[PDB]
């Protein structure tokens, strides 16, 4: 859920 | 080099280009010395605990170290 590891 | 430009960097892509790196410099140094591999490994988890090949490679070296004695780690990650 993170954009960071997206 | 990579690192001394990452200074450069724009700010959205910052932390995640200096994770990349450090897991990089981490990767480097478990070829070379796995002290500081496990350090990093340590410092990218903190930063970014939902990373799963920084736990892969951290749990693999503390089972390397414990002679596979944290199943109870595996499992967890698993």
């Amino acid at each position: 859920d993170d954009p960071l590891l997206k | 080099q990579s690192l001394e430009a990452l200074n450069n960097v724009s700010p959205q892509n910052k932390e995640a280009l200096s994770i990349t790196l450090h897991y990089n410099k981490a990767r480097v140094e478990e070829v070379s010395n796995q002290s500081e591999a496990e350090k990093l490994y340590s410092k990218l988890m903190e930063k970014c605990p939902g990373y799963t090949s920084n736990k892969i490679r951290y749990i693999y070296l503390l089972a390397l170290k414990s002679n596979g004695n944290n199943y109870a780690d595996v499992q967890q990650l698993l």
